[PDB]
RNA sequence: GGAGUAUGGUCGCAAGGCUGAAAAAUUGACGGAAGGGCACCACCAGGGGUGGAGCCUGCGCGCGCGCUACACUGACAGAGCCAGCGAGUACUCCCUUGGCCGAGAGGCCCGGGUAAUCUUGUUAAACUCUGUCGUGCUGGGGAUAGAGCAUUGCAAUUAUUGCUCUUCAACGAGGAAUCCCUAGUAAGCGCAAGUCAUCAGCUUGCGUUGAUUACGUCCCUGCCCUUUGUACACACCGCCCGUCGCUACUACCGAUAGAGGAAGUAGGUCUCCGUAGGUGAACCUGCGGAG
């Protein structure tokens, strides 16, 4: 299985590269296609390459069926997407407390196909071996500083990406009383999405919204009680948990239900949790000149 | 049980390479499967097949024109003749070369054979069977002519109607009339003129006509006419007529002369049969898409059989009604699986040719053959009830069909494509589960939804064995990544109790009582664990008893080769006490559970045609190029699509080319039959069913002195004590002895005897009242038997129900073929008389 | 590519052909059919072969000495072992082949790195 | 990985299933097997609404009742259920 | 000069206020009853926190995370003696063995290591044994406090930390509640690191020792879903229920053909012969007869 593993995910990164490639060349195809349908003459080095209109004879198709949207990108999510329902687990640090691990349970929770799982005394690398050897989709670590969560981990298996970020203002379910909140109803959420429009912000969208289980859509647009809410400002995205019932046809009366949280992504990198060799995507960038005048996401 | 295992008839395979034969009757058909020769009895739906067996496969079958000697001709001329009545080996001869024409004289006191170039004409050996006063000699053949007069190979030989004469049709174009001893008016003269060699040159009726059929699809008449310049006459020909077959070349014909019509069959499998004298084309068409090989005809005239040598296709056709008689087909791929039917009377066998085939243990043929899988079948599996079965295969399905109307009511797959080599299904008959070597999961389907129940997960490798327990409540998988899982589903909880052993699973089988489990792993040893506390409670190390190999193209002695020393299937018996283990090799080993000793070893083939049957390769067959079974001799071939070489490079398992010259030697699949007293195994010849010799064997139960078969019919017949004749005659274990007992016993003193029998001897006559209603036809005797016997030692078996098992499921089907033929027609009688009578 | 480009048939096989030629490891890449024009090569099929994929997975140090140790039988390929050197390992065989049983390589393997486990 | 999956029809016939069996000299079926018509009832005839009545109706119990002697209740009920269906889908 | 790509100006449109803040529906709105599935936010059996005293981050004398205990499965004193993840000194004083001195903390002389090479087998702690004490706030507990000696540092007062003597507090299992937990899990124990966010009032790893009790059921509390679909054989089931909307039609009511109000329903082949015509010997067609 861990041969497997290895395999899949060098496999993967050799046909990233080759994709770079040949992205640098279909930049170049595009603008013979989009010159023969509109007769605008073209530039002498992209019209007098032989190996360019030979091979373009053959890869016209896939040009055409990226402009229609008929394909999908070679991602780690794809392969999967609407297919499976993500199984996901939950854990803390290693020797939690008593609000991080009722912390905890309020995030599984909000998750209606995950798992929590008691660390104890386990090794980091036999808990992502414990993962890929169930298949799970999703481990999302917890840390606390004291009784209050400062970190949320999310990793994808089996060699996706994690997402380290920092929480602050976390408002726990665990604070008000039972008369007033009470069980969480565990229907399918729907989510929205709030202010991400750089290509990294659809990366953390993709690694954010396939953590829930995939939708019925027959009906979607009116039925479902239950609504998620990531949105960004200043590249913290802030996350509420809401429950709703629709009291007319122009009128929705919600009900905060889950925590709240203002979690900043600091580090994405393309590879798994256990790797911290791994090449990242994307990291905070502090204690540069302008790293805190430039937003990403 | 008694582990006394002879070998009963072959099954699976039709035809192979080798001449067909019907009996003088014209019923029996003798067909060579391999090297082994069964008779298909055709009148009553039996066969058998004879106990001989060849070291290489089947080259030439004759028959006395008697019927009672066969002569079987091995390749390199290895001969065995035997009497058909009493099934016995008689004696065995060796031609030096390799036999390649046979006929026996229809007097029926010599055979002529043809080995290459010579032609002997042998006596035919006087028998045993046929003196009164005589005996075994040590060389029984006598030599009385040779004749090489000749020039290539002698394809046919012919005797004529009076057997004075006989002609011989050649690979040197031309047919020779031969005579037994010198004539008067007699020159053995030549017959030339053709254009690429005689396929077959036979007599007319009255012997003036002699017709010769040559490859190139073209017969000749000959007749002894005078020379065209007026004693002075000669064997001169008086007309010709060509088969129009038009891209082919035929490869075997046969003439009818008491009803004058020729059968040729061609090429690209399209036969044709004429009426010959005048040359009316009767009909003509396609039985096969490869080709003919032989073609033979009824002593009647009225049937005919063909033979197909690349596929197994045999088939009997009556061609004036036109209609076939039989049509049957062999695996022409590897037998990847098999399965009893629950009832013990048919098993269904899968194979890697895409198709799955239910053969009927009584009279060998396949009943149908389910063609929707579109790659190779994997596993079978039946449930509880019989009636369902549920196959998987490569294509990436495991298919759902009913076995009372013939069709898949579901079909299976993964979201994901996957391809399925292993499955087990519950004994409800309600849940699916499968493991595939793409992906480590293993799929749970319900039966009755058709969608996917559950991804089950925990396997770090690919799993290779499932079963689902016989009482429904664990499925136990076995993987690669050297464990197994007690897998709990059906609970609320569900639950993987994993097993972690020192290799690669290979095999995973219940226990009836379900208290055991035996896993098999590739260091060769078994493991027996419970499955309640889940602790291995036994094992054998059996690498040495199941290593014996040394294939051609194995540069490793037999003793070191490594990957025929693993059990690749394993099955406990329906007892529970055996079980039975087979891999890669040539032995299959019978393993006690309890004392865990080797009880017996069998060998699966003695054919040296195939490659892994001797550990030990002599160095005759060495040469300085390789070994002498390794050169290609493709090119040496006469026909163009037997030269041509449409192989792919490096494909192990099935490719349409497939060269598959000198297969090896595996038992993939082997399986106990759940009447008890058999099992059989799906080697690479085809599927051999071993039995129990109980008759042919004394074997006494608890015996004292005065007890012989003269003093228990002297108690039946003087004493009149029933139960003490039938307690004594079921000691003495003679099934003759307790049969007659057993119906001399009246049908009002059934109660008596039974009340007053011993709960020791119960289930040993339950077993004989079960075989006495399948078999003789006493049949309301043997059910007040049953009945007598089931309500009188009702509780006991009822408070057993696990050392009676097999004795209440033949009892149980016993009744169950009286219940389905008879009474169903003696109520549809009665209501159909009873409305004609109302009008 | 004969076919006209916005054909459902061509995509369908299109992707049908790099999908099964990725899955045999021919081609690198399943986004091109420049990849089935230049790049699908009986070199690729040869080093898609056993005696190169186990040198180029280190089971061996050269071709030479692979195709003899799989002459000689040391290499199994799942769970049967194999003594054709011309038998083409796929991409996710490739995760499956291993040595044989009793292996004097395996012992070797074993012996130098110290873990010579005689049971 | 074996194909995708491609929807495949297969036309069986009211024959028996010794029709779909080899070719042998006897069947090996008994003699209450070969009636067996290899289409079960449900496929012989199954009532529905395509193959009704004009006046009636058939319910789901497969029974033919007409809208005639239906009362008003049943009927008020008949199209709260057909409405409860409709909001499903 | 042509073709693109940008950058900044200029102009034109946008850029005229019956106005003055807080629907769709033959598909819709809300339920009920029955039957399933699941849940340490449920039952059941147990375990463990927090909540009592003190310290303090954080959140808005009060609060939270913690450490240490209330002892006899213990304290003490000998004695046995066993890990794992780490780190460590160049233009330098890091990790430190051994030799003396010192009760201790420490001092001092040397020494190995830029490291699987030396510290370090990190001889770690619970733990195991043979003793002492004997249920007594006792030798459980060790807060507070006095006096002294040391180390870091330019500096130690408001006591950096270390050692010695002495002083010997509360605390006798935490209350009501409230929360969490089902196998290498709860719980004990130390060692290491400090990774662009968080974290020294701590964080995260890493090894060591390792149980009790469930592992059933939807009875309570709930959550999800069936009553439409999504596949066909066996086999089984057999029109779930209410309050309204909307649409179509029908008639009613009353003010000025008309917008509203209120309601209901949904059977002569072959051959021959005699004919008549055709293109004539013959031959063809039609008819009438016999075989």
């Amino acid at each position: 299985m861990l041969r497997k593993q290895a395999r899949q995910r060098r496999d993967y990164l050799y046909r990233r590269a080759l994709l770079l490639r040949d992205a640098e060349i279909a930049e170049k195809r595009a603008k013979l296609r989009a010159a023969l349908a509109s007769g605008k003459p073209l530039d002498p080095k992209i019209a007098n390459d032989k190996e360019l209109r030979k091979d373009f004879d053959y890869d016209v198709s896939r040009d055409i069926a990226k402009e229609q949207g008929e394909i999908d990108i070679d991602d780690e999510y794809s392969e999967l997407s609407g297919i499976v329902d993500p199984r996901v687990l939950v854990t803390t640090s290693r020797d939690p407390s008593s609000r991080l691990m009722a912390f905890s349970k309020e995030i599984r929770l909000m998750f209606p196909t995950a798992i929590r799982l008691n660390r104890g005394n386990l090794i980091l690398p036999d808990l992502v071996m414990s993962a890929q050897r169930e298949r799970l989709s999703d481990i999302i670590l917890l840390h606390e500083h004291r009784g209050t969560p400062t970190a949320i981990t999310i990793s994808h298996f089996p060699h996706g990406p994690t997402l380290m970020a920092s929480l602050h203002n976390v408002v726990l379910r665990a604070d008000i009383p039972k008369s007033i909140k009470g069980t969480v109803s565990e229907s399918y959420p729907h989510l929205i999405f709030e202010g991400f429009r750089t290509p990294l912000g659809q990366r953390v969208v993709k690694i954010l919204k396939h953590l829930f289980p995939p939708r019925d859509p027959t009906n979607n647009a009116k039925s479902g009680n239950r609504v998620i809410t990531f949105v960004n400002q200043d590249d913290c995205i802030e996350v509420r948990h809401h429950v709703y019932v629709r009291t007319n046809y122009n009128s929705v009366e919600l009900s905060e239900v889950g925590p709240r949280f203002t979690m900043r992504p600091f580090s994405i990198t393309m590879g798994t949790l256990e790797n911290k060799d791994a090449d990242v995507e994307w990291h905070l960038s502090q204690y540069t000149r302008t790293g805190r005048k430039k937003n990403y996401f | 049980m008694k582990t006394n295992f002879k070998f009963s008839n072959l099954l699976g395979t039709v035809y192979c390479r080798g001449n067909l034969l019907f009996s003088p009757d014209g019923t029996h058909l003798f067909s060579p499967v391999g090297n082994r020769v069964t008779v298909f009895n055709l009148v009553e739906n039996k066969s058998y097949t004879f106990p001989f067996a060849h070291r290489k496969n089947i080259s030439r079958i004759g028959l006395t024109p008697q019927g009672n000697l066969l002569l079987s001709i091995d390749e390199d001329g290895q001969a065995i003749l035997t009497n058909v009545p009493r099934r016995v080996v008689l004696y065995h001869f060796s031609f030096k070369s390799p036999v390649t024409a046979l006929a026996f004289s229809p007097s029926g006191r010599h055979f002529v054979v043809g080995l290459k170039r010579k032609i002997e004409v042998w006596h035919v050996p006087s028998t045993p069977d046929t003196n009164e006063d005589g005996d075994l000699e040590f060389a029984p053949f006598v030599r009385h002519h040779t004749h090489m007069q000749h020039f290539d190979d002698v394809r046919h030989l012919e005797w004529s109607s009076d057997s004075r004469f006989f002609l011989s049709a050649s690979k040197d174009l031309t047919a020779r009339i031969w005579s037994l001893d010198t004539e008067e008016g007699f020159v053995p003269t030549v017959l030339s003129g053709h254009r690429q060699g005689v396929v077959g040159a036979y007599f007319s009726k009255d012997q003036e006509t002699i017709y010769t059929v040559s490859k190139d699809g073209a017969v000749f008449e000959w007749k002894y006419v005078a020379k065209p310049g007026h004693e002075d006459m000669q064997w001169r020909i008086v007309n010709k007529h060509f088969f129009m077959q038009n891209a082919a070349t035929l490869r075997c014909a046969a003439y009818h002369a008491e009803s004058n019509l020729l059968v040729a069959g061609f090429s690209n499998g399209i036969f044709g049969l004429y009426e010959m004298p005048d040359f009316n084309l009767i009909h003509t068409l396609s039985i096969s898409q490869n080709e003919i090989d032989f073609v033979t005809i009824n002593k009647s005239g009225e049937w005919l059989a063909f033979g197909a040598s690349k596929l197994g296709q045999l088939l009997v056709w009556e061609w004036q009604s036109e209609s076939y008689i039989l049509k049957q087909q062999g695996h022409f791929d590897a037998m990847n699986s098999l399965v009893y039917s629950p009832d013990g009377q048919r098993i269904v066998t899968a194979a890697d040719d895409g198709k799955i085939k239910v053969w009927d243990v009584e009279s060998g043929f396949c009943i149908v053959t389910f063609t929707e899988h579109t790659s190779g079948v994997t596993a079978c599996e039946f449930a509880k009830k019989g009636s369902v079965l549920f196959t998987a295969s490569l294509d990436g399905s495991v298919r759902a069909w009913d076995l009372i109307r013939y069709r898949n009511f579901r079909t299976f797959t993964a979201p994901e494509r996957l391809s399925f080599t292993c499955m087990a299904v519950d004994p409800s008959g309600e849940v699916i589960a499968a493991g595939s070597i793409d992906s480590f999961d293993i799929h749970i389907w319900s039966v009755q939804t058709g969608q996917l129940l559950d991804r089950l997960s925990g396997h770090e490798g690919p799993v290779s064995s499932l079963a689902f327990a016989p009482d429904g409540s664990v499925l136990v998988s076995g993987s690669w990544d050297r464990t197994a899982r007690i897998w709990s589903i059906f609970s609320r909880t569900q639950t993987s109790e994993p097993l972690q052993l020192q290799s690669d699973v290979l095999d995973v089988a219940f226990r009836p009582d379900s208290k055991q489990i035996a896993i098999s792993t590739l260091d060769g040893q078994l493991t027996f664990w419970s499955v309640s506390e889940a602790q291995q409670v036994s094992g054998v190390d059996g690498r040495r008893d199941v290593s014996g190999g040394r294939r051609i193209t194995d540069r490793r002695t037999a003793a070191n080769v490594a990957g025929t020393k693993n059990f690749n299937t394993i099955r406990y018996s329906m007892d529970g006490t055996c079980l039975l283990a087979g891999g890669n090799s040539k032995y299959i080993c019978l393993y006690s559970t309890t004392t865990m000793v080797l009880l017996k070893k069998f060998t699966v083939s003695v054919n040296l045609s195939l490659s892994g049957t001797q550990e030990f390769l002599n160095s005759k067959l060495m040469t300085e190029a390789g070994p002498v079974g390794l050169l290609d001799d493709q090119g040496e071939a006469s026909d163009l699509e037997d030269r041509i070489d449409r192989s792919l490079p490096g494909s192990k398992r099935g490719d349409p080319g497939a060269r598959k010259k000198f297969p090896e030697v595996r038992v993939s699949g082997v399986a106990f039959s759940p009447t008890g007293n058999s099992f059989c195994a799906a080697s690479t010849e085809g599927l051999l069913v071993y039995s129990l010799d109980n008759t042919v064997q004394f074997d006494p139960f608890d015996l004292n002195m005065e007890i012989t078969p003269a003093s228990t019919l002297a108690v039946l017949e003087k004493e009149k004590d029933y139960l003490k004749a039938l307690v004594m005659a079921f000691r003495l274990n003679e099934a003759g002895l307790i049969t007659r007992v057993y119906q001399a016993i009246p049908y009002t003193d059934i109660g008596l005897v039974v009340e007053q029998f011993p709960t020791v001897y119960v289930p040993r006559l339950l077993r004989f009242v079960a075989a006495q209603t399948e078999q003789s036809p006493h049949m309301e005797f043997c059910l007040l038997w049953i009945r007598a016997l089931i309500d009188k030692h009702g509780p006991w078996l009822a408070a057993n129900r696990g050392k009676v098992d097999v004795e209440l499921r033949v009892v149980a089907r016993a009744v169950a073929k009286m219940r389905d033929e008879i009474r169903r027609l003696a109520d549809e009688n009665v209501y159909m008389v009873d409305y004609l009578l109302n009008q | 590519s004969l076919l006209p480009p916005d054909n459902e048939v061509r995509r369908k096989h299109e992707t049908l052909l790099l999908d099964k030629l990725y899955d045999m490891g021919i081609l690198s890449t399943k986004a091109k059919l420049s990849a089935v024009e230049h790049n699908v090569t009986v070199s690729a099929f040869a080093r898609r072969r056993l005696p190169v994929v186990m040198t180029r997975l280190r089971m061996a140090e050269t071709v030479q000495a692979a195709t003899k140790l799989i002459e000689q039988g040391h290499v199994r390929v799942g769970v049967e072992e194999v003594r054709d050197p011309a038998f083409l390992v796929t991409r996710n065989m490739e995760d499956f082949v291993t040595w044989t049983v009793g292996s004097k390589i395996k012992q070797n393997i074993m012996k130098y790195r110290d873990k010579l486990d005689d049971f | 990985k074996p194909k995708p999956p491609a929807p495949t029809l297969t036309v069986v016939s009211d024959v028996a299933t010794v029709a779909m069996e080899d070719a042998q000299p006897a069947t090996a079926q008994g003699v209450a097997g070969g009636e067996t018509s290899m289409i079960a009832p449900q496929e012989v005839y199954a009532p529905s609404k395509d193959t009704a009545e004009k006046g009636e109706v058939v319910t789901k119990a497969g029974i033919p009742i007409a809208k005639q002697e239906m009362s008003r209740e049943e009927k008020l009920r008949r199209r709260r259920r057909e409405k409860e269906r409709i909001r499903k889908a």
